[PDB]
């Protein structure tokens, strides 16, 4: 439906859509905006991902109160109330799973093989591995495995590219690790390696930080803090 | 408090 | 769509909504319910009204957001930058309108006219003042008096009928006072009315606590504080 | 501080 809308007006409607809190609406012009065919900039891309993660947290966090009220109703001596929580819960699940399918479609149609630079594929490949993460965090069948699976082979591919190309304090690399490490504790059942990897991340970034400007200085300690926030949970 | 993800 | 639903099992949804923070969800299972043909309970008619007061506040929110902004970009001296934030207020304008016209269009067809106790025609009526008075506030056309007159027409229908039938204490009085002294404030550029309905409203209720259970009393002085808040904000 | 409505 945005196919007649030009690619920059698509892209000033997302950052008014942005403005307004409307993040469905920015979402369909950011989407609009890469069916364009043309690669994203730095800030498009970060426009892009604003707006799905603000969609889909909305889905996440609805589903998470809805399973957690269908698992009291099925505990011992809790009244049938019938199919609808269930119902509900399963309405809510299929709409995040439609829109983890949007992103990951937009990611392989065609964003991921025409990016070359590591700030654009790493970007890509970490929100790979988050919106497998995301439909991970719902699964419950057959394809649970394979789902997991996708979501670890996203995030390693853009490690072992950060790990190459990009400085320990880059912002990127920083929230793909944490990302990757929030999956190995939630998703992957490996507290240990959730707790290495935030570490070693976060060690390596501090003594990295010598080297970068005030504004840098800021982006980076922004991360590692999210990176100690976790530890802090963890441990 | 939720563990933190970006 | 929702025709092949239980009431019931609509009702119990729009409940499940409200806890997962899903007002569309809950305001589409609510028009369903409506749609069944039955007269709404008072705790129904509540869900109807909390449904639909989430979305449309978020819409309006929105609109006066990007409003504020094509204002800025119609000032001497700011650069040209397109038909896109018209555009694009009119989208969200054009979607609020129509959420409004749906709630009138529920009253319409056909809650007002089975409504006859006191506690639903005033609340039905007080809810057809209060979407007048949001297409009010984005109408700036030939039927502008119109949409304020309906508004002002509706409202006063409901104070006639709550003057005479509840208490001055009932919370769904003091609403609609709270709304209808709004309404002169900032649609019918009445600020001296809007002051004497709030002040009148407020003392009459007071004199009236002293009648109250503990429980009630907490009911009418939450709505006599935001009348109170006014007051302040307007003298 | 916007004025109130319910
Ligand atoms: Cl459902
Ligand atoms: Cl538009
Ligand atoms: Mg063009
Ligand atoms: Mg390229
Ligand atoms: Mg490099
Ligand atoms: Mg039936
Ligand atoms: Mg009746
Ligand atoms: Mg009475």
């Amino acid at each position: 439906a945005m196919g007649s809308m030009e690619r920059a007006s698509l892209i000033q409607k997302a950052k008014l859509a942005e403005q307004a809190e409307r993040y469905e609406d920015m979402a369909a012009f950011m989407k609009g905006a890469v069916e364009k065919g043309e690669e994203l900039s730095c800030e498009e891309r970060n426009l892009l991902s604003v707006a799905y993660k603000n969609v889909v947290g909305g889905q996440r966090a609805a589903w998470r109160v809805l399973s957690s009220i269908e698992q009291k109703s099925n505990e011992e001596g809790s009244e049938e109330k019938g199919p609808e929580v269930r119902e509900y819960r399963e309405k809510v699940e299929t709409e995040l799973q439609g829109v983890c399918d949007t992103v990951l479609g937009l990611l392989d149609s065609h964003l991921i093989k025409e990016a070359g630079d590591a700030e654009s594929r790493v970007f890509y490949l970490k929100m790979k591995g988050d919106y497998y993460r995301y439909l991970a965090e719902v699964a419950t069948g057959d394809d649970k495995k394979r789902i997991i699976d996708s979501a670890r082979s996203a995030y390693q591919e853009a490690m072992d590219i950060s790990k190459k190309e990009m400085p320990p304090t880059n912002p990127i690399r920083l929230g793909l690790a944490l990302n990757f490490s929030v999956f190995h504790y939630e998703i992957a059942n490996s507290p240990e390696e959730a707790i290495s990897l935030a570490k070693t991340t976060f060690d390596e970034a501090m003594a990295d930080l010598h080297t970068l400007s005030e504004d840098s200085y800021k982006d980076s300690t922004l991360i590692m803090q999210l990176l100690r926030d976790n530890l802090t949970l963890w441990t | 408090k939720r563990r933190k993800s970006v």
